[PDB]
RNA sequence: AGGUUGACCUCGGAUCAGGUAGGAGGACCCGCUGAACUUAAGCAUAUCAAUAAGCGGAGGAAAAGAAACCAACAGGGAUUGCCCUAGUAACGGCGAGUGAAGCGGCAACAGCUCAAAUUUGAAAGCUGGCUUCGGCCCGCGUUGUAAUUUGGAGAGGAUGCUUU
RNA sequence: AAAGCUCCUUCGACGAGUCGAGUAGUUUGGGAAUGCUGCUCAAAAUGGGAGGUAAAUUUCUUCUAAAGCUAAAUACCGGCCA
């Protein structure tokens, strides 16, 4: 198969090559939208580990986001309280710009279902995502066993809620020691923890 | 230390539904029974000893039964959940004991099966004939095969003769000994290096 | 394996039991390199070539300076054992591209 | 063999007279490791060193992703 | 808006072996 | 239709008995498919291989030449993977391959192979090692003729 | 006819054929954003609080979930909840105060699917339309749709019985 | 036709701007960095992660990340029926 030298070599991204074709496909994609379709991926192999098939029913939808840090929205840079809190600048959002475009391409196709998403390129302005996304009223996406799960309404605005893998990341659930606040639910872990239980016979 | 300094009169937890919801679980208990008559309530679990020194003294009930388990009990890994066995692929057998025993009640356990057939027109030869079919039955195989020794026995009474002579220097003198040696092992590896190092170098 | 010393302290220490030799299991056979990964991973290392900071190693390791070398390598992957490892494949680069020639 | 046009310049980037080594556009460009890099290509080639013309082939072995019956 | 019987009822093909050669078996073990 | 045809023949074949391997005879085509080319070029088993130089994204195939001749493998760089798909009977075709032909062809695909040989790789073996691109526009090779005859006449 | 005739790629139009999304509700659930009153003599760390308010997204539950886990034992074995661990380890002008996790008992227990492989002796796969309901067409797709494989393994080979 | 069991010379593909490192903000009981995010650097093939004190060397024990589904035990100042 030719999907392990497109792995191997898309490993490699400081090469001259991938370097000349990240250069041309960035420009390109700046020139166009900040969210448009793409007709096929343009990293198939990423694309087909992620859950890409070329079936009817499976979307690309290119996208770029401004990066950075978080500037508080603040009338003047004043929060109006302790100095702790008063910091404007050096700022981080909680979220990924993976999960920020994730969202924003899924407001723009509301009848789909964003299945996953990946990089593809990026500059001193924008990082660059293709997003996957599944249509969950086609027959064959209804009909495929593998992929009818996503046809469930508990599944609706997975990147909304967290539930790609960017979210699951962002939501650190992970088992072992080092997720102990955060494995089942961070805020469901401290009501859990933070509960007074009174018995009847205590 | 009482923790009443951030607002904890809305999560407050009381737990008037203690006799309404054993009412549920028993309710729900015996339609699960009635769903899987004849077949017991619940699946075969292996003997396992409880980790760390404060617990390997007890020995418990484990997730399921390991495929080396099941290679040596005959059983295959994809009937013995259709017969009601747990299958764990996860666990490993690490000494010949707990398999030994698994293996044991694995056997236990497939001796004491009866096996209805799939159509009772054509019985197949695994499938447990009508003839003996008809047997008392339980429905409990915690209760059934449980853990009959938890625990080994504390009490055993042996004959003055077969007193053990003892470990020589005391009981004692051989735990300090073996202190001594672990906390030593690398200072004397390095001087049986030094020495080794100063008799090539002396030739 | 090492028959425990039926003591609770010391060297060995444990309970004896009879210790048994387990089939390796397949989930432990990462890290392996198969046959078709070398040869799909040399002919794109022939298609790409090198990284700038792995030339700026092997300026510096053919010019002779190792500690050099092996701190950039540092600096530039972030771990001491990722920069060894850089290193000697470099190393390796270095010694086929001279020695066959 | 359909050829384009090419420009005067056609080997890659280099400026190896310039002595600065700060940064990745002076790793590209000021290191000249040439000789290594001519050095792995004839390696490379010579390792690559009716019906005859069909079969003829390399000297490296197959390489195949499984057993196939 | 919800799937078919059908659909939801659909199974891929190894399932349906795994399914037609080791079904849930009706047994009972002796006291 | 013809695979329809042939379903029909090995129908009525194992019908009255007798196999299908009875009727139907070992069939020789184009092979096609990027992954199918690739496995077979690994396999050392094509004879001969065609790419089409307008794939997108060009990571598909920009390994092609380098495994062809790792292997030793006739490949050929060849305009239109329309022209391959007209070939394979589909859109487009981004790569394909011969590996066995019939008997009465076998000096055919000989001296294909061989023009192939010396026309195409003789000649390319040069220019695949070097660059491409750089190339001025209009005006601006327009102004260096010009700030270069200028520097010539002074 | 070749200044012609077409095949692809990309981007569009249509009150085209068929569908979908919005709002409500929001007790509980999943995230983002995010205070201050208050408590520490006052107070910028801290506390209140990873809370209130604000914003986005679901269901009858949601979420999590079949180890890149815990452990250091004679080893346990997906997730969730209760009791205990334990006001403990630990954090903190080490002050006010804050504060888990492993093991153990129980409730309930259920496992799996892709990507990375050439079906290559036959894209075997699928949407849509017309049906006389036998099928036939327009297409999707080889830049990969079926079968096979998922780490517990598997692929190939041997082997003799079982299985539907 | 598919399916399981037993043995084996050999083969045994396993997810990249990702892991990881530095820095900044925030957070945690996590304390010479517990989690998350931004920027910069940027991997490997018995490799990688973890083993609650920073670092080098030699070992050991565990799992196999960067793809995805899944009922029950659990919550319930909303709705409906008691």
């Amino acid at each position: 198969g030719a999907l392990k030298y497109l792995e191997e070599l898309s490993k490699k991204k400081q090469s001259d090559v991938v370097r000349f074709l990240l250069r041309v496909r960035c420009w390109e994609y700046r020139q166009l939208n900040v969210i448009h379709r793409a007709s096929r991926p343009s990293r198939p192999d990423k694309a087909r580990r992620l859950g890409y098939k070329a079936k009817q029913g499976y979307v690309i939808y290119r996208v770029r986001v401004r990066r950075g840090g978080r500037k508080r929205p603040v009338p003047k840079g004043a929060t109006y309280g302790k100095p702790t809190n008063q910091g404007v600048n050096q700022l981080k959002y909680q979220r990924s710009l993976r999960a920020t475009a994730e969202e924003r391409v899924g407001r723009r196709c509301s009848n789909l279902r964003v299945l996953n998403s990946y990089w593809v390129n990026q500059d001193s302005t924008y990082k660059y995502y293709e997003v996957i996304l599944v249509d969950p009223n086609h027959k064959a996406i209804r009909r495929d066993p593998r992929i009818n799960w996503i046809c469930n309404p508990v599944h609706k605005h997975r990147e909304c809620r967290g539930l790609t893998s960017t979210g699951k990341k962002s939501r650190g659930l992970n088992k072992g020691h080092r997720f102990n606040k955060t494995r089942a639910g961070r805020r469901k872990t401290w009501k859990r923890h933070n509960t007074l239980s009174l018995w009847r016979y205590r | 230390n009482n923790h009443f300094r951030k607002h904890w009169q809305r999560r407050v937890r009381c737990h008037f539904d203690q006799p309404g919801k054993k009412v549920t679980r028993r309710l729900a208990r015996r339609a699960k029974a009635a769903a899987l008559a004849p077949r017991p309530v619940d699946k075969l679990r292996p003997i396992v000893r409880c980790p760390t020194v404060k617990y390997n003294r007890r020995t418990r009930l484990g997730r399921g039964f390991t495929l080396e388990e099941l290679k040596a009990a005959g059983i295959p890994r994809l009937l013995a959940p259709t017969i009601g066995i747990a299958v764990d692929h996860r666990r490993k057998n690490l000494s010949e004991e707990s398999l030994a025993a698994n293996v044991q009640r694995l056997k236990d356990y497939k001796a004491r099966l009866i096996l209805f057939p799939r159509k009772s027109n054509k019985p197949k030869k695994a499938d447990t004939p009508k003839d003996q079919q008809t047997a008392e039955t339980t429905t409990s195989l915690r209760t059934s095969f449980g853990v009959e020794q938890p625990l080994a026995p504390g009490f055993t009474e042996i004959s003055k003769s077969e007193i053990p002579a003892g470990i020589e220097g005391g009981a004692y003198r051989a735990l300090r000994k073996a202190r001594s040696d672990a906390r030593l092992v690398g200072v004397r590896e390095k001087r049986a290096k030094e020495k080794a190092e100063a008799e090539a170098n002396k030739k | 394996p090492v028959e425990r010393t039926g003591l609770i302290r010391g060297l060995n220490k444990g309970h004896k039991t009879t210790r048994r030799v387990l089939k390796e299991r397949p989930s432990r056979r990462k890290g392996a390199q198969s046959k078709r990964t070398q040869f799909v991973r040399s002919l794109i290392r022939e298609v790409a070539g090198l990284a700038p900071y792995e030339r700026r190693v092997i300026e510096l390791l053919r010019n002779g300076k190792d500690k050099r070398a092996r701190k950039f390598s540092k600096k530039k992957l972030g771990t001491f054992g990722r920069a060894k490892r850089k290193c000697e494949e470099l190393q390796r680069i270095i010694a086929e591209s001279r020695r066959a020639h | 063999v359909l050829k384009p046009l090419t420009g005067d310049n056609t080997e890659a980037p280099k400026q190896h007279s310039q002595p600065s080594r700060k940064g990745k556009k002076a790793w590209r460009k000021n290191i000249d490791l040439t000789e290594v890099e001519q050095g792995l290509e004839e390696l490379n080639e010579q390792i690559i060193k009716a019906d005859e013309i069909i079969a003829q082939r390399s000297a490296l072995p197959a390489v195949s992703v499984r057993k196939r019956a | 808006r919800r799937l078919s019987k059908e659909d939801a009822s659909r199974v891929l093909e190894k399932t349906k072996k795994r399914l037609t050669h080791f079904p849930q078996r009706k047994y009972a073990v002796k006291a | 239709q013809e695979k329809k045809e042939r379903l029909l023949r090995e129908a009525t074949a194992i019908k009255e008995g007798k196999k299908k391997e009875d009727v139907s005879k070992k069939p020789y085509t184009v092979k096609y498919g990027l992954n199918h080319v690739v496995g077979l070029i690994e396999n050392k088993k094509a004879s001969l291989v065609l790419i089409a130089n307008d794939v997108d994204p060009i990571e598909l195939v920009v390994f092609l030449p380098a495994l062809c001749r790792k292997m030793g493998i006739p490949y050929a760089i060849i305009k239109g993977k329309a022209r391959l798909g007209t070939l394979v009977h589909k859109k487009t075709a981004a790569v394909v391959a011969i590996t066995e032909v019939r008997s009465e062809d076998k000096n055919e695909l000989a001296k294909l192979i061989s023009a192939v040989k010396e026309g195409y790789l003789e000649k390319v073996e040069d220019t695949r090692k070097r660059w491409g691109g750089g190339i001025m526009g209009f005006k601006a090779q327009k102004r260096e003729e010009k700030r270069k005859k200028s520097l010539e006449t002074a």
